[PDB]
């Protein structure tokens, strides 16, 4: 079940793989600047893990066009973070610190209620 | 910019052109004669370039006629091997040692691999350089713009193309860059550059149309060589000059009409770039005060000898360009005892000049 | 073309850039079964827990009009609500519970649900009503029981 | 009144830090306030925790000398440039006068949290009993000082007007906790 | 000569008769390259003649504007500078060909999302 479509940025998965890695470069280069220029608790090693953790979220993605869009949005945040348009609050938004853990085991959820 | 139809008639100079061929323009001349008073909309510099055998000369002459522009014929080695009196220096080559034998375009097309090729390429750069400066003197002293076929800026393409084919060595290319770096920075970049993009196959056909003896018989104009020039004009030259000069590209105005081209030029506006002071486009020709105008005029009108003395860059580790001492003595004997080379031009009595007893004058921006 | 100058950008562009300018015009093939969950921006938690019910909205028994059941719809699961402690309003932390979209056929509805990663299940489409005679004369019948005792 | 009581101007003597025994005989287990608050609430949601004693201590033990050195590294107040140095509080009697004067003069609250009662808190080393439940029994996951303190002291940093280029300030070395055996030797 | 164009940033034109004549001349050459059956070629070729002749027919710009209407001579030039760009650009798109993309089913249906009974 295939159709003809217009490419977004890349023509091949290999080019898409190439673009995604560059986005990892630029972020990985940028973490030392973000720590200095934002009054946030997190350190470089913690952040450099968060970069790894989330690039892993989109582990099973296959469509090149979807990978292009993730890289378009992924790049947009970096420019908004290479610049300090994103404020102190927004950067820490990547951690969901305020939300406390919700237990997963059935017995705990049942006792806690829906 | 304003063709004859736009003005409805011939160019009307703002003030009488300064006789720059006969009177010098030093500091003390600049006090009474100012430069800016002569500049019009047509006081600009135009470089009509292209690939080999693209009919640039024909297009330039017609173009320079419409815009009332001065036309400067492309330099050739006849300017070095023919003295003022007309004698052909090449006739003296049987006497000269082999290394000092005359070398021309004919020779390049016939024995391109000869070590004198590196010499030949530097001469072309030097010739264009002197001619280019002469155009600036005409512009600054007369106010009439000039049309050039190939500026010295575009000359490194031929040297680079020749290098890729292996005619030149590493050393010769290294020497050429140092000369260009040592000298190129002192010129004023052209206002406008026009390019005639003939595709590679077309120029190969076109060359055979001239039916010049040596060119058709030659092997230099290969697909590889002619292809190299195309890659060099567009990727290195045109991409660089466009940062300063307006750029128009045509498939072939030589095969096309020029009246359409002149009407294309006049559409281009040259004032929108004037607004911002530091705008790169046409930066060189942006003089705030009248002093800056005169300084540039003095430099090219009065300090050209300095400009042509920067070509003295000593490089002897290169063996091709070095001329052996024994040859130099022999070459000096033959070269400077030829008819008309005994003395500066206009003084060789044996060539018919007369009145030398009462003659004391020498030309300005003249040799020797 | 015609004499008029050539575009500097394309005229001066290196052959490599023109080539990628071509395949970016492209028309490449891609499979038509795609999942847009990563880019849709829904929180991952909702996508895993909440089912979507493709259904035709139920006709209002208290009316005879029908043109309000001429669509297929999607409505999410009916998550929890609770009394508001202060004023007693109904409260909920269920953004998608408010949701409703219309479609022309279940095939489109399934197609939309797959493209967004939702888990779905379709209510059985109501079979087209069997033909009904509804004759008037039978209300006054000679030996049949259909005869009406009222009027 | 712990990370500010050591960063305040009053606590110092022009650049110095009078610490009891230079702080080398004091061992502490500071706990982040949020972890303590989590403990209070968790104890509130559970009835099993009623009628019992809980000790709220951090995960690591540090000598008071070791901590204060680490702060002044985080605060960029290093001895090499800033001029930080540690007295022994017993040697200088000027300091005790400051507290005694400070307590008397101020009507509302001591300035810089400095007053003789607070001094005695500093001197005494934490004595976490064995066998009494800790917050880990209540499910709290304690935050280490290294996680939190470097962000607490960002607004107390010295030469904070600099606009340093990246790397012009080197990351400070972490503090060295005190092993259980070492505490035996440290206290003879 | 008009003292002022009346529009900010639009300069009075010298020899508008020449500038228009060149532009209309250029357009007819660009249009000529297009296939004869192209409807765009038939219209501009018809149109530009109606504008071109009026430019030569009249020698007084005020009379020219009345003869053509459609704004001041300066704007007439501004218009003419466009169809060069359009005509030149359109020799690349080749719009006269058949419909590039057949419309999808229901892609222009309003109101949306109704059951269609076969
Ligand atoms: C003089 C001390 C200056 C204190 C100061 O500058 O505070 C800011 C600043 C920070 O103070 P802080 O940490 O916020 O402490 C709050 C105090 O509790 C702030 O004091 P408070 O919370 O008790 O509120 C009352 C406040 C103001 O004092 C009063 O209420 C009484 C003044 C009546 C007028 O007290 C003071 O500020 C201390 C001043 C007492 C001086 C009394 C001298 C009496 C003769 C002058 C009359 O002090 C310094 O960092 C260095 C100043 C030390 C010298
Ligand atoms: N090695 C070398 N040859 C050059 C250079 N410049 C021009 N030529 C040679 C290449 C050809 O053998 C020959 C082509 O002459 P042109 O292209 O200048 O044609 P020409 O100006 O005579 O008239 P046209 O171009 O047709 O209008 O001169 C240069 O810089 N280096």
């Amino acid at each position: 079940a295939v159709q003809q479509v217009r490419p977004i940025l890349s023509v091949d998965r290999e080019e898409a793989r190439k673009r995604a890695l560059n986005l990892y470069k630029a972020w990985y280069r940028q973490i030392p600047y973000i720590v200095m220029d934002y009054d946030i608790p997190m350190t470089v090693e913690q952040c450099r893990d968060k970069l790894r953790e989330e690039f892993v979220k989109h582990r099973n993605v296959t469509d090149i066009r979807v990978i292009d869009m993730l890289v378009i949005k992924g790049q947009m945040e970096l420019k908004e973070s290479v610049e300090i348009w994103k404020q102190k609050g927004h950067i820490m938004r990547y951690w969901k610190e305020s939300q406390d853990p919700k237990p997963t085991d059935f017995l705990s959820k049942f006792i806690q209620g829906v | 910019i304003s063709g004859k139809t736009m003005r409805g008639g011939p160019r009307v100079p703002k003030a009488a052109p300064y006789p720059y061929k006969t009177k010098k323009y030093s500091v003390f001349n600049a006090i009474f004669d100012k430069t800016s008073k002569r500049f019009d909309e047509n006081s600009k510099v135009i470089c009509v370039e292209g690939p080999i055998a693209a009919g640039k000369s024909k297009f330039a002459k017609e173009l320079a006629e419409e815009l009332d522009m001065e036309y400067y014929p492309a330099v050739d080695l006849d300017l070095i091997y023919i003295n003022s009196y007309g004698y052909d220096m090449r006739k003296l080559d049987p006497q000269l040692p082999p290394s000092c034998r005359s070398y021309d375009v004919r020779n390049f097309c016939l024995d391109p691999s000869h070590d004198l090729a590196a010499q030949f390429q530097i001469r072309m750069y030097m010739l264009r350089y002197s001619q280019y400066i002469d155009a600036l003197q005409h512009v600054l002293s007369t106010g009439q713009g000039v049309v050039l076929e190939r500026s010295p800026y575009s000359d490194f393409v031929f040297m680079e193309a020749m290098f890729r084919q292996g005619y030149l060595s590493r050393g010769a290319r290294s020497v050429y860059n140092e000369l260009r770096q040592n000298t190129i920075g002192e010129l004023l970049k052209p206002h406008l550059v026009i390019y005639l993009d003939l595709p590679v196959d077309a120029v190969k056909k076109q060359i055979k149309a001239r039916n010049v003896d040596y060119e058709v018989q030659s092997k230099v104009f290969s697909d590889a060589y002619l292809s190299d020039l195309e890659q060099l004009y567009k990727q290195q030259y045109l991409k660089d000059i466009s940062t300063h000069a307006e750029l128009l590209i045509y498939d072939w105005t030589a095969g096309g009409e020029t009246e359409v081209v002149v009407e294309d030029i006049e559409r281009i506006d040259f004032n929108q770039f004037e607004a911002d002071i530091h705008n790169k486009k046409m930066l060189d020709w942006r003089f705030p005060l009248e002093a800056e105008w005169c300084e540039a005029r003095i430099k090219y009108c009065h300090e050209k000898p300095d400009l042509m003395n920067y070509f003295n860059v000593p490089r002897f580790d290169v063996p091709e360009l070095v001329r052996s001492a024994d040859d130099g003595k022999v070459w000096r004997d033959v070269w400077f005892n030829a008819p008309g080379m005994k003395y500066r031009p206009g003084y060789n009595a044996d060539m018919g000049d007369e009145g030398l007893l009462t003659k004391t004058k020498i030309g300005i921006n003249q040799g020797i | 073309t015609d004499g008029g100058p050539l575009d500097p950008k394309t005229a001066l562009a290196r052959p490599e850039e023109l080539e990628q300018r071509n395949k970016l015009s492209g028309k490449i093939t891609v499979p038509t079964a795609v999942n847009l969950s990563p880019i849709s921006g829904v929180p991952e938690e909702h996508i895993r827990e909440r089912r979507v019910r493709i259904h035709i909205p139920p006709k209002n028994a208290m009316q005879s009009g029908t043109d309000n059941v001429n669509t297929w719809q999607i409505e999410f699961d009916n998550r929890e609500r609770w009394e508001n402690p202060l004023m007693g309003w109904a409260s909920s932390g269920d953004p998608l519970s408010n949701m409703n979209v219309q479609f022309g056929s279940p095939e489109e509805a399934i197609t939309f649900c797959e493209r967004n990663g939702w888990r779905w299940y379709v209510d059985g489409a109501a079979k087209p009503k069997k033909e009904r005679v509804k004759n008037y004369g039978i209300n006054f019948a000679w030996n049949k029981r259909t005869r009406v005792s009222t009027k | 009144r712990f990370l500010r009581y050591y960063a305040h101007i009053w606590r110092r003597q022009f650049r110095s830090m009078p610490l009891w025994h230079k702080g080398e005989k004091t061992v502490k287990q500071p706990v982040y306030v949020s972890d303590v608050a989590q403990a209070i609430i968790n104890a509130a949601k559970d009835p099993d925790s009623a009628g019992r004693i809980y000790q709220a201590v951090g995960p690591k033990r540090y000598q008071l000398s070791e901590l204060v050195d680490w702060f002044h590294r985080l605060m960029r107040k290093d001895q090499k440039r800033w001029g930080y140095m540690r007295y022994d509080m017993r040697w200088d009697p000027t300091f005790l006068l400051k507290a005694k004067l400070n307590s008397f003069i101020c009507p509302g609250t001591p300035i810089g949290g400095l007053h003789p009662a607070r001094i005695e808190r500093e001197a005494v080393t934490d004595k976490v009993l064995t066998g009494v439940p800790t917050l880990e029994d209540l499910g709290v996951t304690l935050t280490t000082m290294e996680q939190q303190v470097p962000w607490e002291l960002r607004p107390y940093r010295a030469a904070l007007y600099y606009d340093a280029e990246l790397g012009e300030f080197e990351t400070p070395s972490p503090p060295k906790c005190i092993e259980a055996r070492d505490e035996l030797r440290l206290f003879a | 000569i008009k003292a002022s164009t009346g529009l900010t940033g639009l300069a009075v034109s010298t020899n508008p008769h020449h500038t228009l004549s060149a532009l209309y001349g250029k357009i007819l050459r660009a249009v000529s390259k297009m296939p004869q059956d192209a409807s765009y070629r038939k219209y501009t070729e018809q149109l530009v003649k109606q504008r071109a002749d009026s430019v030569a027919q009249h020698k007084d710009i005020t009379a020219l504007e009345k003869a053509v209407g459609c704004g001041q001579v300066e704007e007439l030039i501004v218009q003419a500078e466009n169809e060069l760009i359009l005509a030149r650009k359109m020799l690349g798109w080749k719009p006269w060909e058949k419909l590039v993309q057949a419309a999808p089913a229901k892609q222009w249906d309003w109101p949306p999302a109704q059951i269609m009974e076969p």
